[PDB]
RNA sequence: GUGUAAGUGCACAAGGGAGCUUGACUGCGAGACGGACAUGUCGAGCAGGGACGAAAGUCGGGACUAGUGAUCCGGCACCUCU
RNA sequence: AUGGCCGAUGGGCCCCACAGGGUUACUGACGUCAGCCAAACUCCGAAUGCCGGUAAGUCCAAGAGUGCGGCAGUGAGACGGCG
RNA sequence: GUUACGGCGGUCCAUAGCGGCAGGGAAACGCCCGGUCCCAUCCCGAACCCGGAAGCUAAGCCUGCCAGCGCCGAUGAUACUACCCAUCCGGGUGGAAAAGUAGGACACCGCCGAACAC
């Protein structure tokens, strides 16, 4: 049989990851009239969401996932800086202007920090 | 003489005043701090002895 | 023979000043406490001295959050 | 005598003479025990003297438990002085011993012995007490 | 539904609540009779007060 | 473990570490606590000019509560007062 | 803090060195089974009381409450019930 | 709309946990491959960050099985208790009513998204 003895750096990697984002979340949050752009990344991906965590609800959506933005011929900060246009754009959509930045317990750099400054460039303010 | 004395930091550019405390067994007499004096902006500011 | 003791501090008359459905102004002191036996929320906050104050008017609302005991400002709606 | 290696606390309040013992109602230990009716502080001295009666009724042969320590203290002011300058140093070590609070335990052959044994036990304390059983 | 509440003992020796209980009621001196519902908040007067008034069911 | 008594709290960290710093600010303060009086305490928020932070935001000394002394009198610095 | 159970630990003994061993008349921690205690212990936790709200009651009165002001006196309390 | 699903949250934050023993890899989450670039280690490309897609669900994550450990837990009773009765009984009345125990309780709810469906 096989039983390994420590938890796996997938598993340190994760709790780690989401202490920092309640940790950050502590003083963030999120509102109908300033939601909360909250990111998740994968090393293939990234995700972001705008909450109003009042109601524990989403307002607008965005991923590398679709092909609109997974056909790009570029880098995963490309990837991050069509994501963050089209969540500010769709957050246009909803009725919005200004947010509160959720890094989601990431360090705000590279495909992150690009990401918001394109959704900044694109019109949301923070 | 105490250790922690009064200190009466002043400034810089007018010579005017803030007061606080700091050890005297710091190697030095001058506790260079920034400090906002009324009649200008954001300077800095030094203990007269 | 003598005692060694005789001293006590002043009272310090902490305790809850508001309780429970208690209409509250903004900036009323709701808890005086040392620590947090009671936590902030929503439209509360806590002081230097870990005191709790309203930050808006309403009613307030004792409520737990993740085992915190909290205190709340819930709105009170007019007509 | 029996005393406590240490106490947190060497002065303490009289402990309270009220209520029906919620535990050591019971025997747990042997088969004969003295069950007390009266609210009491149970000593050293006394918890010893019971002891070495029940000792000396009965020698080798059955075994004797002694479900209470004497852990309280008790102060006493010195003598020949005015009140106040201090509460009084310990003096005295009971145990509260409320009512239904089982004593003194023992496990001998027979009943006869055993039970005089305990009756001596029970003249050396100061209360009202009881045999029972740990059969019912 | 209702009851006569007639005190029968005094207030000398009768705490606060007691006394502003029978006033409540209506009560101020002895053999004094009153009538009431069978409400809970007379009810809760009348346990209150029950050793100083003699109640009867009305009907 | 929390600078230090104890308690209340703090693991969401208020505990440990690093970087930058001086808000250990100026003018003010809705509203409250406590309250013989005098004392004492908290305080969102506005501005000024700043620190940190990508930003939100936080910062008017310290996890909190002790670490102090009324008034008179006089001293020092500054002030478009007399 | 009571008794058991285990048994580190040491003390001895024997193999007798010095280590490493078994073995114990003994101590016997830690842990565990059962029973217990605490004003400065609390995983718990009342009743009452307190704060607030609300509906009523009393309501030709409690001669209430609050604010202001004039005038006070009191500021040596006692016993009893309960804690 | 359906998923052995990915996120964001919620609950008197444990009925939710821990530990099981049997399973999964569609997209995704992940480990994982490398450090040329932003960035980084009081040493370390372990981490943070970046660029990637070789293989693997082994682990995390997820699904089903549970009263094994912990958690929840009534009722009734008892203790205690405000008022009352009672010339010591701390006796008793009518109200409130635990802790412990026992019987029994094994995650749920919402929003978005993904693949599919459509």
């Amino acid at each position: 049989a096989h039983k390994p003895v420590g938890q796996n750096i997938s598993e340190v990697r994760r709790n780690a990851r989401l202490r920092r984002h309640a940790r950050l979340r502590k003083k963030v949050a999120g509102t109908a009239e300033v939601p909360r752009l909250v990111v998740n990344r994968s090393a293939r991906h990234i995700h972001v969401q705008l909450v109003n965590d009042l109601n524990g609800t989403t307002l607008a959506a965005a991923s590398s996932i679709e092909a609109d933005v997974r056909a790009i011929d570029g880098d995963k900060k490309a990837h991050s800086v069509r994501v963050g246009q089209l969540i500010a754009e769709r957050a246009k959509a909803a009725g919005v202007e200004t947010v509160v930045f959720d890094r989601g317990g990431y360090t705000y750099g590279g495909r992150i920090a690009a990401l918001a400054d394109a959704a900044r460039e694109a019109g949301l303010k923070f | 003489i105490r250790p922690i004395v009064k200190l009466r930091s002043t400034a810089g550019t007018g010579y005017t005043y803030v007061t606080r405390k700091n050890r005297r067994n710091d190697p030095d007499r001058i506790v260079l701090r920034k400090y906002d004096p009324v009649l200008r902006r954001h300077v800095e500011f030094r203990e007269e002895r | 023979s003598s005692s060694r003791n005789g001293r006590d501090s002043a009272a310090q008359r902490l305790g809850v000043k508001r309780f429970g459905g208690q209409v509250v102004k903004a900036g009323e002191i709701l808890v005086r406490q040392r620590g947090t036996h009671f936590h902030p929320g929503v439209n509360v906050g806590r002081g230097g001295d870990d005191t709790l104050f309203a930050l808006a008017p309403g009613a307030v609302e004792f409520g737990a959050k993740r085992g915190r005991k909290t205190v709340n400002i819930v709105p009170v709606a007019r007509p | 005598m029996l005393i406590p290696r240490k106490v947190k606390h060497r002065k303490q309040h009289h402990p309270e003479q009220r209520g029906i013992a919620s535990g050591g109602t019971s025997v747990s230990f042997g088969d004969y025990g003295i069950q007390a009716l009266e609210h009491a502080y149970i000593t050293n001295r006394q918890i010893e003297s019971a002891r070495i009666a029940i000792n000396r009724h009965i020698k080798r042969g059955g075994k004797v438990w002694i479900n209470i320590f004497p852990d309280r203290p008790l102060t006493k002011k010195p003598a020949e002085t005015r009140m106040g300058s201090g509460k009084g140093s310990p003096e005295w070590w009971v145990a509260n011993v409320k009512p239904g609070r089982v004593l003194f335990e023992l496990s001998y052959p027979d009943e006869k012995t055993a039970r005089d044994a305990l009756t001596r036990a029970i003249h050396k304390l100061p209360i009202k007490a009881r045999i029972v059983t740990r059969e019912e | 539904a209702e009851l006569k509440i007639t005190q029968v003992r005094s207030t000398i020796g009768a705490r606060w609540k007691q006394r502003e209980s029978l006033r409540t009621l209506g009560l101020k001196k002895i053999r004094q009779s009153v009538v009431r519902e069978d409400n809970a908040q007379t009810r809760g007067l009348i346990n209150t007060v029950h050793h100083l008034v003699e109640v009867e069911e009305v009907g």
